[PDB]
């Protein structure tokens, strides 16, 4: 055991040098639906490795005034591969969440994001009584942007954040965050395209900045996630 | 717990669980971090 | 997972110059919360610490009874030229939000399940009119009924909705203890959630509001004044208290900052300068080297 | 009959009364207990979690700047960075933590505090901080010389990117209060204060002005008792459905 | 017959291409209800159901207090030029029937067994006069006074037919709790019955109604206010609650679907357009192919 | 005397409490109890009992009408035939049915549900149906392509006159609500659509326009809670001896 | 065992071959009174053959635009045969009945009644607060028509009698219906000339069609009813 | 003290109601009982003559 | 149940009594119905 990390999933394998540990969310790994927990009655659909598997999204460039962006799972995934297959096809959908943030620097630059797995993070926008539009919530696998990260859009603080699963990449210490999402639901199955458990939020605490030469230096985010014991229940038409 | 009612759910105060797991939300790492080692 | 009815003794600590041993230094990085010991950061005596925990249970942090609704309606005659309707009720929509200290309290954890103790406060004013005797209270019933969801809601007092052969409802008078009865857990999840992610419609349409949750449509209470209307106008002030009971918590939240500004989302505008401004949660003091209350001699 | 006598304190609803009630759904069947991870059992677990503080609450930092400590290349020796005020009653870094927000849900506190600072710098920046805690009694010192003589730690920046100072519980009475009156003998903690060591050394091709995060999480030998409403949250009125 | 606590388990189900096997095909001309199982008809998973039953139990069902009565008299002096009669009391003649949601309730059994719990809520109201100056309610003592079938009945507040010797009657005043007793299963047959195909009488006279049962001469509550007339008008209002217990139901029957017309039989007017009209019970669609709440993206 | 504290919910009257109560007729004997057929214990007895569906609830309609479905010969292929709304709640086919009107008692409600479809045309008449369950998300299905990529069965007529489709509890939540909002997540139970598998083939001698009457029931694995007042029946006055 | 049925009570033997099975009401076969339910304290009379046996009414002609019919039990066999005559003669009556409702009709018809035993049925009139006459709820073995079959002239539902003991005749599968019915009252005995137990009910939910050369069909329904178990009390003159 | 919840039908007087009661005269002593000829036990012994 | 009273029928509501025979309404043929038999 050290500092690097192999992450295997079907198909897909990531590998990072300057990790610091697994953060297991809540001290739990993500299982597949017991009959004692089970609802739905109809025999439910594991495709392990079509599913649960590490699908890369788009890249974000982290600059000087970043506020920092958000994923809501599964909407992040919905139009993505067979998980959105079995999700546009299926009305009910259980699975955890393997989150992988990637930020690589020099050893002569600065910069700390805290990685942060949100569960149930209802966006508060600021100044309007009006309620956040589908537009607003629904962004998919582009994500969105903190307006205010500082209250976590919400009108609570960043500062009191650390209670909910999280990891840092610090650029003098770590390149990539590492974040193990089990089930987070009062019911044991839901409707992805209505209702996500997760938030992975990605916020610069303190800012990316170089010495004389190495200012204004392109620094992507990367944010890889792998569904994990995915289950689907109700076949129906594709919607 | 006392409860004059046929229904459980009636039931005054719970009996005090004193049960504690912080590493929970302290320490949710896969390898446990050991105290005076250097966690990397 | 271990049992903690008192919190941890102080062991006693010698002087320690070991090389490869730095408890002092963690990671952050890892997400863990530093693991240093006072035994191993300063040279410590051993203490037998005798503090009880029981206080800081979520059984007793939540199992107050709290007020989550005060609602005032008029008891008189509201007959018109053409009306024939009483209106001497009230009707609420069943909800956790409309007083803060409730609300911010149960928006630390996002699941609660809970059986809720209820107790309902009612009070009386003589309406000040341009010539008014008082000389005391009527002793009135009342009757709270529990409508839930999908029933006929009374339109007025005299209203046979009343009926109440399968609704819950509680007769009780002014002069009387304020009634109580336990409501038992009755989400169709296995928790309460404080916060939705989601929508509760179907649809996609603007009429569908983010945030609401489709397990918090609980019904409503309708509360009646049952005597008939007075010959002079009286205020019925009701107030109704929640007390939680066999509570289950989960995923502890970043505790609210902003003020709250409605009951149907989490939206804020904030305070106009610090304390919980937008821009500033905590006040300002002069500098980061500046102790405002500095002890001077 | 049962022979009865209706002693003091009948007819009245105590806010914090334990006693079982009529079931207004008699027979109700409750939805089945399902596991869902993160269950909390205690606050004393959720105060035991390091949280934030505002050590940069100053009147020129906005938002996230608030939460981080600016630390320089300094031309000078010994000098004071940044001082924090240990009055979670009174507005100062540690209200709105999560020691704070739910301490602040209690009027007495007895336990030591850890407080964790992650130096967020280049690889390549070298330094060396003191922290101290200062117990209560007189003035906060503005010398490390007077700093050095409380409790401390030597903070070598390197791999291990944070420091731990362990607050110990140093009081005469069991308890603390959470009072307005920040300089009685009750409430006051003392202060925390962090000075140069040696200096912070960054090369030519790293940022001269880093940054420093402070974390603050209370030990397992911390204690809150005497529950009372929140002065963090407050009303005017009934919130409305719209406005 | 077994004993069912909990909701039918679901079994973990395998695919079946089997000849001679249709379980899934049902002759409904039998008489029988399909008994094809999900389990049989698709692919099933295992399920631990633990939802409980208590609450679909017909004590649970019926074992609710309903209203059965709303009586309201002036209380006043009703003595005239030549009257001597005071006249501050009503008579109702019991039944189950002048209330709809405890009537339809109960007519969804042919057959009732029950012992019934009574609970009597009173109410005043000052009436509203030319010159009324209210203040307060006078603390009332109320006779209610079971008259059973036979017995003679009081015809004044003042008659001596109120010596109850023999009669069950209960005393109980305005300040007080609701007046509250248990009436035991007092049918002359083994079950009440909610419909009589049949005449109560011998003869075959149009006097003699269909419908009306000869186990339903119940007598009658004789309710008086036992304090002699107040200088000002009073107006009590009596609210009677039935409780059934101890209840065994037999011959469940179809649910009433037309609006109720009368106590004396089961006749309707039904309504002028659906729903609960005569020619259409469930609201119009425009066709069998529309779904009125079609969920549209 | 006994030590007395009349707690809050004393002098109340709860229409749901149980509790023994003075008896009126003391030493009363009752009426010895006899065998009655057809005993009632639980209403999860009488929701099992099969029901007829307005199906045809359409403003041409009259009475016995409604209750059955006109199938025909079709001079095309895959067309639909009939729908069914699931809202129990909202003025449906479902609605005046026994699992409809007890389940209409009740607030929540989980379990299968079986409908069964008996064929009344000729025994010299064949067909083939496909009868769908859609689980909820979108809109109802209108062509048989769609239709069957849901829970489905196929219909054969002869001589077992009727087929059962199982309704299987497919939501979320251990319980689903009988709301006002048929569009709710909480309550929407899907759709049910029946199209042509094949056609309608009647020989000359027999009518061509046969009908299909459904039947819905619940299954041993249903469940209902929360005990409300049905909106089935009103009252604007206490109803009189005559009028 | 299969399809076809005979049965057979004293002088009567019926016989099928189109049935569908037997409908014992709510599970239940009629019985003699047992001294523990006795009431009456009179040696009761019990004519087994002279009275347990297929008492066959007069036929009704199913239109295209039939309503449906009903037949109160025993008003129906109150003046037919020994049955009649024991119900003349005596006070109380107890017995169940065992109902064969018959309907023939060609593979080239179709049709479908519902055959309902419907307990203690009150009679509701449409558009009026006067209870139904003497004249309109005791027809005898001739029986009575429905106005509002959809309501069962209940102001209940025709879609909710399946409650009831019932079986369907569909000319498909059936031509015949039979439903056993015990004692149904809350006393032990009971006067045959003033109450009904039973009502018999024949609905056509179906309507009768043939196709060109099958129409205008004529298609009687046949009702036979066997007492069951019969006991009189209270040997007088006949009225 | 001993916890109390006054229900319905407290502070009733039912006229069928079977409960002991104050005794006015504390420590009386009855006349001893004396044996009378045709002592009745049932209201049935009556309607049987 | 309880009971305060001398009378049985003055206790309060019976104890639950979870037996269910549903055959009485669903199934009351003469000849059972087998579960997958064409039943005819
Ligand atoms: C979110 C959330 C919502 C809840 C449950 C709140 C309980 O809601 C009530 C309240 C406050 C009062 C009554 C009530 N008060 O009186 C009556 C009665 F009279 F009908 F019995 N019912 C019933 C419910 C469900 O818990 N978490
Ligand atoms: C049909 C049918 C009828 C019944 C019994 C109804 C109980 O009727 C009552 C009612 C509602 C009240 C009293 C009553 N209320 O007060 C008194 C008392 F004061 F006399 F005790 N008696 C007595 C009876 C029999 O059950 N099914």
């Amino acid at each position: 055991s050290d500092r690097v990390l192999q992450l295997k999933l079907g198909n897909s394998s990531i590998v990072t040098q300057e990790a610091a540990n697994i953060c297991c969310a809540y001290g739990e790994w993500p299982t597949y639906l017991p009959d004692n927990e089970a609802v739905a009655i109809d025999k439910p659909t594991q495709p392990e490795t079509s599913t649960d598997r590490f699908y890369t999204l788009k890249s974000k460039k982290w600059e000087s005034n970043s506020t920092g962006w958000w994923w809501k799972l599964p909407d992040a995934l919905n139009q993505i591969g067979m998980f959105g297959q079995n999700v546009q096809y299926h009305y009910l959908y259980r699975s955890g969440f393997l989150c992988h943030v990637q930020c690589n620097a020099t050893k002569f630059h600065q910069g700390t994001l805290l990685i942060v797995a949100i569960p149930e993070h209802q966006i508060g926008k600021k100044g309007t009584g009006t309620s956040a539009s589908f537009a607003e919530v629904m962004k998919g696998a582009e994500g969105g942007v903190f307006e205010q990260p500082y209250l976590l859009d919400d009108g609570t603080s960043l500062a009191c954040a650390l209670v909910y699963p999280h990891q840092w990449i610090n650029l003098r210490t770590n390149n990539s965050a590492t974040i193990v999402l089990p089930w987070m639901n009062s019911a044991p199955m839901d409707f992805a395209l209505r209702h996500n458990n997760w938030t992975l939020a990605v916020i610069p605490v303190c800012p990316l900045a170089g010495g004389t030469g190495n200012t204004n230096t392109y620094v992507p985010i990367t944010i890889s996630i792998a569904p994990m014991c995915a289950e689907y229940n109700g076949l129906r038409n594709a919607i | 717990q006392i409860n004059f009612y046929k229904d459980s759910y009636a039931a005054s105060a719970s009996k005090q669980d004193f049960s504690q797991d912080p590493s929970k939300f302290t320490e949710p790492v896969a390898e446990a971090l050991k105290a005076g080692a250097p966690v990397l | 997972g271990e049992i903690v009815k008192t919190v941890a003794n102080t062991v006693e600590s010698e002087i320690k110059a070991e090389l490869g041993v730095i408890p002092s230094l963690n990671a952050v990085e890892t997400g863990a919360t530093s693991n240093t010991e006072p035994e191993e950061a300063i040279q410590t005596r051993t203490v037998i610490n005798m503090h009880g925990t029981a206080e800081c249970l979520v059984e007793n942090f939540l199992g107050r009874s709290a007020l989550v609704c005060m609602r005032s309606f008029e008891y008189k005659n509201h007959s018109t030229s053409t009306s024939s309707i009483q209106k001497n009720f009230f009707i609420w929509t069943l909800n956790t939000r409309e007083l803060v200290q409730i609300r911010r309290k149960m928006e630390l954890f996002t699941y609660l399940r809970f059986d809720t103790e209820i107790t309902i406060v009612p009070t009386l004013r003589l309406f000040s009119s341009s010539n008014v005797s008082f000389s005391g209270l009527p002793n009135l019933t009342l009757q709270a009924m529990y409508v839930p969801t999908g029933a006929r809601k009374p339109s007025s007092q005299d209203s046979f909705e009343w009926q109440s052969a399968c609704n819950p409802s509680v007769f009780f008078k002014i002069n009387d203890p304020p009634a109580r009865l336990t409501i038992p857990f009755m989400s169709i999840n296995s928790a309460y959630a404080n916060f939705y992610d989601g929508f509760a419609g179907f649809e996609k349409k603007a009429t569908v509001l983010y945030g609401i949750n489709p397990a918090n449509t609980m019904g409503n209470l309708c509360l009646r004044v049952v005597n008939s209307y007075q010959p002079v106008q009286y205020t019925l002030t009701v107030r109704v208290y929640m007390k939680p009971k066999h509570i289950k918590a989960w995923a502890p939240r970043a505790p609210r900052t902003m003020p709250y500004t409605n009951i149907l989302n989490n939206n804020y505008a904030g305070r106009s300068a610090a304390p919980n401004a937008p821009t500033a949660i905590v006040s300002h003091r002069s500098t980061i080297k500046t102790m405002p209350n500095d002890i001077n001699l | 009959g049962v022979p009865t006598c209706l002693l003091p304190g009948s007819n009245q609803f105590l806010t914090t009364d334990d006693h079982s009630s009529a079931p207004a759904f008699p027979d109700f069947s409750p939805t089945p207990e399902m596991h869902i991870p993160g269950q909390v059992h205690s606050m004393l677990e959720i105060v035991q979690i390091e949280s934030m503080m505002e050590i940069n609450n100053v009147n020129d930092a906005s938002g996230v700047e608030r939460l981080r400590v600016q630390i320089s290349a300094q031309s000078d020796m010994d000098q004071l960075l940044f001082n924090i005020p240990l009055d979670i009653q009174l507005e100062g870094p540690l209200r709105n933590t999560l020691l704070g927000n739910i301490s602040r849900y209690y009027t007495h506190w007895s336990g030591s505090l850890e407080m964790t600072f992650m130096f967020c710098g280049s690889f390549m920046t070298t330094g060396k901080l003191i922290i101290c805690y200062t117990p209560p009694g007189g003035s906060s010192p503005t010398d490390r010389m007077q700093a050095m003589l409380a409790t401390h730690v030597v903070w070598d920046f390197g791999l291990q990117s944070s420091i731990t100072i362990i607050i110990p519980w140093i009081s005469g009475s069991h308890y603390r209060m959470f009072n307005t009156d920040a300089k009685a003998i009750n409430a006051n903690v003392g202060y925390v204060t962090c000075f140069m060591q040696t200096n912070l050394v960054a090369p030519v091709g790293a940022a001269d002005q880093c940054y420093i995060v402070g974390m603050v999480a209370a030990k397992k030998d911390f204690n809150l008792r005497l529950m009372r409403d929140s002065p963090d949250i407050g009303q005017s009125a009934i919130l409305p459905e719209q406005a």
